[PDB]
């Protein structure tokens, strides 16, 4: 078969469950994270997290395996991520936890301080005043995922990923901005144009759709809009540099929310383990992980899906 | 000093901190422009999902940085 | 269509339900897939038990709801 090891879910951890079979369904963080566990040859995330990620990468060594994740949950509990013992939580936020680990724990790494994990990318702050035409020396701040505000439907028009990067890296006017240059010329406060658009790209790009929105009248609003994305993704067009080099991912793992705004459930479609043929291909056969249920998947179920987090891997 | 804040929109918006300021302090500013209360605020900044009791100086949050805003969507 | 079932003994049990069903009919659905007696049974949605009278449709339990299964040995 190609069925992967399903995750035991005691006590409301699905959030955790489901990014693991996303993180999982990444090649290139597994052997980054190969590579960076080789420094230490039980509180080395890396090392508990590469267990889990590496069992759960392969097909289940037993029939039917249901395998337990306490072990990263605890780790991470014990004082970085101190949550109530019950409580649903967001597996977006888990990730930002298990990145912000990773990095504390490479920069306490003599051998390995300069090797940046896969999913690290850099995006670029461009501003220019508007009233003195001054642009603003570019700035570079790394990010983990992009977070993409979904944006207003349109009258029986689907909403695409690509309409949220769109609008991710769209230019906009920000108000009482301080200018240097006008202050020289007391403080002056102006208004700039801003754009975001990405610097470098990561090998293993994490996308989280915003489906948790803020409503006009003050309440917190799920946005359950299907966003349409590609099975393949090309990123040329939403980087900061003119040199062409080519940017194509290709989806490997989809997160999903089911739910209202307060609680739910979370489920992954990914990609199976490659054949043992060729372990360097990627399957075309998807799986869908409900915790420690694991069952076959059709491509057009896996892009017919609610996504929250997508997982791209460059090709 | 002045911070960038993307908001749930994407707009970005004007803050006025101090490197001083706490996480909360830079969360209860937000709320008094968009109305978010901060328990429900999660303000991530170079990748780092900043903690309550922590100042904008243990990030090194210089001027002019972007702070990115989301929400908290639980599923268990 | 499909819902959710947390059990607290690491099982989410996935089930094929009609918004008529009753409880006492998704308690037996319960029992098929994993052989629990539905007097054991306490079915959570939003917080708040269900009780075996209703169906689902009286609490607007929707597709890809999550209803959370507690058991009461005694
Ligand atoms: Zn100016």
């Amino acid at each position: 078969k190609g069925l992967v090891p399903g995750l035991v879910n005691l006590g409301n951890t699905a959030f955790m469950n489901s990014l693991l079979q996303g993180l999982s369904a990444c090649p290139a963080f597994i052997r980054w994270l190969e590579e960076f566990t080789s420094q230490y040859s039980h509180q080395y995330l890396s090392l508990t997290l590469l267990h889990l990620l590496k069992a759960l990468s392969c097909q289940e060594v037993t029939d039917d395996e249901v395998l337990d994740a306490s072990c990263l949950l605890d780790v991470l509990r014990m004082y970085r991520w101190q949550i109530s013992s019950f409580e649903e939580q967001d597996a977006h936020e888990l990730f930002h936890v298990i990145t912000s680990s990773l990095e504390d724990e490479r920069d306490g790494s003599g051998s390995h301080w300069k090797s940046q994990h896969p999913f690290h990318g850099r995006l670029t702050s461009n501003m220019v005043c508007k009233h003195c035409e001054h642009q603003s020396p570019v700035r570079f701040d790394t990010f983990d995922s992009l977070s993409l505000s979904i944006p207003a439907a349109t009258w029986g028009h689907p909403l695409t990923l690509d309409h949220c990067l769109h609008h991710f890296i769209s230019s906009e006017s920000v108000r009482d901005v301080v200018c240097d240059n006008c202050t020289k010329i007391e403080h002056q406060r102006t208004t700039f144009v801003k754009q975001l658009k990405l610097g470098k790209l990561p090998q293993c790009l994490c996308i989280h759709l915003q489906r948790l929105s803020w409503s006009s009248h003050g309440t917190p609003l799920k946005r359950h809009e299907h966003v349409q994305f590609n099975e393949d993704l090309s990123m040329d067009e939403y980087k900061y540099h003119s040199n062409a080099s080519t940017y194509l991912f290709r989806l490997m793992a989809v997160v999903v929310h089911h739910g209202d705004m307060h609680s739910g459930h979370f489920v992954t479609y990914r990609r199976s383990p490659p054949s043992a043929r060729n372990p360097l291909s990627t399957s075309n056969q998807w799986l869908w992980v409900s915790d420690d249920t694991v069952r076959k998947a059709s491509l057009q179920e896996v892009l017919s899906s609610s996504a929250y987090l997508l997982f791209y891997e460059r090709v | 000093m002045q911070i960038f804040v993307k908001t749930l929109t994407g707009k970005t918006i004007t803050l006025e901190v101090e490197p001083s300021d706490t996480i909360e302090n830079v969360k209860a500013k937000i709320q008094d422009k968009e109305g978010i209360p901060p328990d429900q605020q999660r303000l991530i900044f170079a990748g780092k999902q900043l903690e309550d009791g922590r100042t904008l100086s243990d990030y090194n949050i210089q001027k002019e940085s972007t702070l990115h805003l989301v929400l908290r969507l639980r599923g268990g």
